[PDB]
RNA sequence: AGCCAGGAUGUUGGCUUAGAAGCAGCCAUCAUUUAAAGAAAGCGUAAUAGCUCACUGGUCGAGUCGGCCUGCGCGGAAGA
C-alpha cells in the first residue's frame, strides 16, 4: 500500500522503549507514548522503523496505518513543536498569558480563566494573538478547539475566536 | 514572460482616457497609479484616428512596478471596421452579405507581421475566413 | 473612555490617517479603563483625582504617577514642539532651551485656533463624572470668544463689495441673526436667537431687512433650555427668544434701520424623502 | 442537520462518510447541503 | 492522490453593447502553438481583480478507476 510504502526514520535524539505493544518514546522535551492496538507488528529495524499488520486483524492495515502516521508525528513533535496561533476578533476582547493560565475577555458578566494542562507552554504577543506550544499533535488541538468552541466564528460580522490559518465565510444581512 | 501572478490582455478604444471599469480591475490588480497608464500610451495614440479597440497586456513586478506590451489592433475588429457595422453575427450560416478578398486580409496581416511573432499570415487566413462565416459574411477573390 | 476597546492614543492617531488632520493631544490617560482615576494634563503635568462617591466632590491635583513616568516624558516633548511650528519665534527656543512653561505655550496655540490646523483633544467620562470638571478650563483658553474673533461683518445693502468689520462691543448699531425658530401654543412663533454685539431695550421696531417686512419686538424670554424666564434687557452676547416676529426666514437680520445690513442665506438644503400624509 | 430518507450527493464538493452508521453528508461552504438519515 | 504548477494566449466573443466583456441567455461552436489550454463549470460578481476544472508540463515511482449482475448487511423503523 501507500502506508506499506511509508516507513518512518527515527533520528538521533529520540529514544524508543520497545516493550512490544507498549512503546514509550524518550524524546527531547517530553515522553510521547502510545499504547497501540494488537493489530501491529513493530520493529525499529536498523534506524528506519518498519511495521506490520498482524494476522487475524487483516483490518490492521488501517489500525497500523494510523500508527505509521502516528509515530512520525511524535518524534518530530517532542523536538521541534507546533505553533498553534489563534486570532481573537472580538469587540473589546483580549488575551494575556500568566503561568499556564489564559484569560478570556469573552463578553460575559464574569471572567473566564481556565488552567491549561501539561504539554502546554502558552504565549500571547498581543491581546488578539495567542501562541500555543506542545509536543503531541492531539493536545495542541484539543486545548485550542475548546476556546474556539466558546465563541464560534459568527457568519454575519466575522466575530468570534478563529485559528490563524482558518478562513471564515461571513455573509450579509440582506433584509435590514 | 511572467507566471501565476498576473497576465491579462485587455484594452479597448484609446479615445477614452478613463480606464472603463470592465477593464479597471485589470488595472485594479497590483496597485497602479491609474494616471500612469493614461500618460504612458498617449504619446503614440496621437498617430491614429480613434474608433477601434486597440489591445494592451498587463504584466507585473515585485514592489510597485508593472509593465505593458503595445501591439496593433486585431483583425477581428478590422473585419467589421471596413464592413461598416461592428456586430454582424446574428445568424452565422444563414447570412450571405459582404465581401472582402484575401488581399485586404494580408495587408492587415503585415501589420501583424511587423508587430507579433504569432498570429502568422497563412495560418490566420482561414480564421480570418473563420470570423467571416460566424458573422455571416462572404469571401471571394 | 470607561469602556472596553477604548484606546485614547489610537483614535487621535487615527485622525492623521482617515481625516488627514494634525491633532496633538494634551490630556492623556491613567488607568486600565475600569480602575481609571487620572486624566493626564500635560501642560501643568498634573493628574486629577475624581469622585468615589457623592457624585461630584473632588478635583485633587497631584503629580504624574510612577506607572506612567516615561510616556509622559515622550509625549510632553511633542507638546512643546507644537509652538515652534505654530509661531516662528518659538522655533529658536525649542532648540536653545528656554523653558517652555504652561503659560507661554498657550499664547502661540490660541492663535493656532483662528486658522484651525490642530484640534485639542481630551479623554474622560461624562457619565462617570471623570473629566467634565477638567474640560471647562480649556474652553476659556482654546475656544474663541465673540470679542476675540472677527465680529459682525456687514457688507452693504446693494452695489459693490465692502466687507466691514464692525465692533464686538456695545458701541455699535445693533445686530443679530434668526435661527432655531421654534413654536409654541402660547404666543405662536418663538426663536432661539443669539445677539453678537450691541444692546437692545424692550420694545423695538426690529425689521427683517432681507425680505422687506415690519415687525415689533415683544416680551423676550430666556430658558434653562426648558423654563420660561422673561429676559427684558438683552445684553451683547446672550441667547434668547426674539418673540413676536410677523414673518421670519432662515438667517436674516434682526436690526434697527439706519444701520449696517446683512443679506446672507448660504446652503439651503433639500429634504429628499417624500411621504404623503392622509387624514 | 436536516433529516430526510434520501441522501443524494447534491453539492459539487460533497463528502460522504458513515459516522455511527447513519449517513451524514459533508459539504465545505454550504451548511444547507447536509442531510442525515438513510 | 498531494507540494512546486503554467492556468500557453488571438477576443471586446457578438447581439441589444447600459455591464448583459469565457462566468444572464439564444445562434455559431475557428482556433494563430498544439510536450500544457475550451470562443468554457461554479464561486468572486453590475463587470471583473481573487480561486480552480481543464493537460497534470515537471516529481512520487506502483497499481488504480467508473459502472452492470448477484450473497448477504445499515439507514427507512414512533405508542400507549
Amino acid at each position: 500500500s501507500r502506508v506499506a510504502k511509508a516507513p518512518v526514520v527515527v533520528p538521533a535524539g529520540v529514544d524508543v522503549k520497545i516493550n512490544g505493544q507498549v512503546i514509550t518514546i524518550k524524546g527531547k522535551n517530553g515522553e510521547l507514548t502510545r499504547t497501540l492496538n494488537d493489530a501491529v507488528e513493530v520493529k525499529h529495524a536498523d534506524n528506519t522503523l518498519t511495521f506490520g499488520p498482524r494476522d487475524g486483524y487483516a483490518d490492521g492495515w488501517a489500525q497500523a496505518g494510523t500508527a505509521r502516521a502516528l509515530l512520525n508525528s511524535m518524534v518530530i513533535g517532542v523536538t521541534e513543536g507546533f505553533t498553534k496561533k489563534l486570532q481573537l476578533v472580538g469587540v473589546g476582547y483580549r488575551a494575556a498569558v500568566k503561568g499556564n493560565v489564559i484569560n478570556l475577555s469573552l463578553g460575559f458578566s464574569h471572567p473566564v480563566d481556565h488552567q491549561l494542562p501539561a504539554g502546554i507552554t502558552a504565549e500571547c504577543p498581543t491581546q488578539t494573538e495567542i501562541v500555543l506550544k506542545g509536543a503531541d499533535k492531539q493536545v495542541i488541538g484539543q486545548v485550542a478547539a475548546d476556546l474556539r468552541a466558546y465563541r464560534r466564528p459568527e457568519p454575519y460580522k466575522g466575530k468570534g475566536v478563529r485559528y490563524a490559518d482558518e478562513v471564515v465565510r461571513t455573509k450579509e444581512a440582506k433584509k435590514k | 514572460a511572467k507566471k501565476v501572478q498576473a497576465y491579462v490582455k485587455l484594452q479597448v478604444a484609446a479615445g477614452m482616457a478613463n480606464p472603463s471599469p470592465p477593464v479597471g480591475p485589470a488595472l485594479g490588480q497590483q496597485g497602479v497609479n491609474i494616471m500612469e497608464f493614461c500618460k504612458a500610451f498617449n504619446a503614440k495614440t496621437d498617430s491614429i484616428e480613434k474608433g477601434l479597440p486597440i489591445p494592451v497586456v498587463i504584466t507585473v513586478y515585485a514592489d510597485r512596478s508593472f509593465t505593458f506590451v503595445t501591439k496593433t489592433p486585431p483583425a477581428a475588429v478590422l473585419l467589421k471596421k471596413a464592413a461598416g457595422i461592428k456586430s454582424g453575427s446574428g445568424k452565422p450560416n444563414k447570412d450571405k452579405v459582404g465581401k472582402i478578398s484575401r488581399a485586404q486580409l494580408q495587408e492587415i496581416a503585415q501589420t501583424k507581421a511587423a508587430d507579433m511573432t504569432g498570429a502568422d499570415i497563412e495560418a490566420m487566413t482561414r480564421s480570418i475566413e473563420g470570423t467571416a462565416r460566424s458573422m455571416g459574411l462572404v469571401v471571394e477573390d | 473612555m470607561d469602556r472596553m476597546g477604548a484606546n485614547f492614543l489610537k483614535v487621535v492617531n487615527q485622525i492623521k490617517t482617515r481625516l488627514g488632520a494634525n491633532p496633538v493631544p494634551l490630556q492623556l490617560a491613567i488607568g486600565a479603563e475600569e480602575h481609571f482615576t487620572g486624566v493626564v494634563d500635560l501642560v501643568k503635568m498634573k493628574a486629577i483625582n475624581w469622585n468615589d462617591a457623592d457624585q461630584g466632590v473632588t478635583f485633587e491635583y497631584e503629580d504624574i504617577p510612577a506607572d506612567m513616568v516615561e510616556l509622559a516624558n515622550e509625549w510632553h516633548q511633542n507638546l512643546i514642539e507644537s509652538a515652534a511650528e505654530a509661531s516662528e519665534e518659538l522655533m529658536e527656543k525649542y532648540l536653545g532651551g528656554e523653558e517652555l512653561t504652561e503659560a507661554e505655550i498657550k499664547g502661540a496655540l490660541r492663535q493656532r485656533v483662528l486658522n484651525n490646523e490642530i484640534i485639542l483633544v481630551t479623554c474622560g467620562s461624562a457619565f462617570k463624572n471623570k473629566g467634565v470638571q477638567a474640560m471647562l478650563d480649556a474652553v476659556i483658553d482654546y475656544l474663541p470668544s465673540p470679542v476675540d474673533v472677527p465680529a459682525i461683518n456687514g457688507i452693504l445693502d446693494d452695489g459693490k463689495d465692502t466687507p466691514a468689520e464692525r465692533h464686538a462691543s456695545d458701541d455699535e448699531p445693533f445686530s443679530a441673526l434668526a435661527f432655531k425658530i421654534a413654536t409654541d401654543p402660547f404666543v405662536g412663533n418663538l426663536t432661539f436667537f443669539r445677539v453678537y454685539s450691541g444692546v437692545v431695550n424692550s420694545g423695538d421696531t426690529v425689521l427683517n431687512s432681507v425680505k422687506a417686512a415690519r415687525e415689533r419686538f415683544g416680551r423676550i424670554v430666556q430658558m434653562h433650555a426648558n423654563k420660561r424666564e422673561e429676559i427684558k434687557e438683552v445684553r451683547a452676547g446672550d441667547i434668547a427668544a426674539a418673540i413676536g416676529l410677523k414673518d421670519v426666514t432662515t438667517g436674516d437680520t434682526l436690526c434697527d434701520p439706519d444701520a449696517p445690513i446683512i443679506l446672507e442665506r448660504m446652503e439651503f438644503p433639500e429634504p429628499v424623502i417624500s411621504i404623503a400624509v392622509e387624514p | 442537520m436536516k433529516v430526510r430518507a434520501s441522501v443524494k450527493k447534491l453539492c459539487r464538493n460533497c463528502k460522504i462518510v458513515k459516522r455511527d452508521g447513519v449517513i451524514r453528508v459533508i459539504c465545505s461552504a454550504e451548511p444547507k447541503h447536509k442531510q442525515r438519515q438513510g
